[PDB]
């Protein structure tokens, strides 16, 4: 037989992470205009000793261009994972999210919404695997783990922040040119 | 003291910060671990115009952290600390045009549908970039701009205008989950055929 | 006794009759001052099909008056009289497409756009034709048409739509002031992303 | 200098007569489903002796094809006309107008409704005036003139809504070719 379309389960992600994203973002922004000034966020930049996070480990890409040569595969694979790795280090944020003022701000609320995605991705790796061959490095690698307290935080909530922007990113670069007339005229 | 006015990404693909008004600037970026911050001086002073400097595709890179300063004889008037990705602010829409929608038989009221397109430099076509617009109008003889909620396609119908008086309208875009909102276009006149 | 069940001008550029089950039909039109009526036969029972006669371009003129009657042995079994002007019914308009046009946050409703094209052989790029389309939707598992005043353009949200549910959607032409709606598109089925 | 757009007048022109004919239409059916059956119907239109109208005499094109090579003067020069024939003749169906049940019908709100379409086309013949040669027949004529009832009636309520479709079928010929993007996409 041919094959089922997939601009639901596209459509089912895309709206997953795209929430995930305005989730982070917005708890961040919230945070950092609160306990972090320009001061801060420089010197923290600064320093890789703490603006370096742990999901920096698996090997995603950094323009257009370079992104844009990413088999299907590949691309789903790299979103599996940061997805994987904020997996258990979320717990941790738990407070700040339950302590902030978005409507879906809580550790579980968000817990439930990445197992959710995970599946989501799996699914279309399943599906949506686009010939790309299932044999290389990064598809041989699991996850990243996570090891005062305004900083910590104020570094996890930069990023998850970046990571669900990747994500996000790279599941589109698959819809688009897996479902057509999706990011259509 | 020169001291910086705006860095944006218009596309996420390239980037220009600019300055008040010899003033030069110094940049690195984290090319991985640790910083290589060999601080380079600015690759183009003039392809973004005065008191600028321009960072095409190649000195561009998104989620990797930016520092940036202008130095002076015996300065450091300003330093700036980014990253490209959260310094997207799009280019205004394009290509305005109106036309009617549904016919209000006796006149005082109408419906018209706006439609305009992406600005060209913003890749939708592929993934690159996602982008939510608002448009705004307005009387023209007023100066309070009546806002309708951001929709994320490039055309929407704005009923009731009342046929009696010339309207303008203007849309502007933002990546999704950014906050940026580049400038408007160009305003858009609306003139309906009133009368019959 | 075979009797005429329709006659259809799809572009206002060729027409067809139709009739129920040898049969054979006749036709004459106003060449002008009184009628040079020399009742010609059918010159095409093929092209459209059984039990059809096909008047291309040639044998077509709008503003200019038709009679028409299909003969038997010792018959004449229906005559009919008729203006082309006055018989057109556009084909469906086709290539029906949709989009989310605003995320409604926790869920329960959704906004989308639809959008399709004019049927291709309608002469509107030009003048020949102006067209009117009228849209209709529902949940699947419902029998009664939600149904929406006719508008101008070739695309319009609809607002609302419960996200917990399948719907459908069908739109069909009819060109200004002229009674006729041809048939209604193909369906559209509208499944949206729920729950986030 | 160049020259101002016609779009504000073409507009203006074309709601116009589009209104005339959706009023003479409406008419018209509701005239035909009361008084005249199919029977006299074919009767009727199979005798030019009442099938036929004054405003018949000034040659107007007959398909698509024909009219589409028909300048621009020249399809309102024909309008202009068609317009100009029923300016009196209009003063008869008055009470079948003022009789009807079409909010809008009134033997003088469409006098009126013709004096305006009138003006409007002649300004746009001195704008629009796209080249063509104002030298031809059709240029050299005037218009028409007219003059039971049951029939003599539904005799121009025929007429009358045939040629307000051609008068706006010949102007967005006319919009369409002069005014770019009107009848867009």
């Amino acid at each position: 037989f041919p094959t089922i379309p997939l601009s639901r389960l596209f459509d089912n992600a895309m709206l997953r992470a795209h929430r995930l994203h305005q989730l982070a973002f917005d708890t961040y922004q919230e945070f950092e205009e609160a306990y972090i000034p320009k001061e801060q966020k420089y010197s923290f930049l600064q320093n890789p000793q703490t603006s370096l996070c742990f999901s920096e480990s698996i090997p995603t890409p950094s323009n257009r261009e370079e992104t844009q040569q990413k088999s299907n595969l590949e691309l789903l694979r790299i979103s599996l994972l940061l997805i994987q790795s904020w997996l258990e280090p979320v717990q941790f944020l738990r407070s700040v999210f339950a302590n902030s003022l978005v409507y879906g701000a809580s550790d579980s609320n968000v817990y439930d919404l990445l197992k959710d995605l995970e599946e989501r991705i799996q699914t279309l790796m399943g599906r949506l695997e686009d010939g790309s061959p299932r044999t290389g490095q990064i598809f041989k690698q699991t996850y990243s783990k996570f090891d005062d307290a305004l900083l910590k935080n104020y570094g996890l909530l930069y990023c998850f922040r970046k990571d669900m922007d990747k994500v996000e990113t790279f599941l589109r670069i698959v819809q688009c040119r897996s479902v057509e007339g999706s990011c259509g005229f | 003291e020169p001291k910086f006015t705006k860095c944006r990404s218009p596309e996420r693909e390239t980037f220009s910060c600019h300055w008040t008004d010899p003033i030069q600037l110094f940049y690195t970026r984290r090319n991985t671990q640790e910083w290589t911050q060999e601080w380079k001086e600015c690759p183009d002073y003039v392809s973004a115009g005065e008191n600028s400097c321009y960072f095409n595709s190649s000195f561009t890179s998104i989620w990797i952290p930016y520092c940036i300063k202008l130095t002076s004889n015996g300065g450091t008037v300003d330093e700036k600390c980014f990253s490209v990705d959260e310094i997207v602010q799009p280019d205004p829409p394009i290509a305005l045009n109106w036309t009617l929608l549904n016919v209000s038989l006796t006149g005082i009221h109408a419906d018209i549908q706006v439609r305009w397109e992406a600005p060209r430099n913003a890749d939708i076509q592929k993934g690159w970039m996602v982008l939510e617009y608002e448009l705004q109008y307005k009387e023209v003889n007023e100066t309070k701009w009546k806002m309708m909620d951001p929709i994320l396609t490039t055309s929407v119908p704005v009923y009731s205008l009342k046929v009696d008086k010339e309207y303008e309208v203007r849309v502007r875009s933002k990546q999704r989950n950014s906050g940026n909102y580049g400038e408007f276009s160009e305003v858009l006149y609306v003139t309906l055929p009133q009368m019959s």
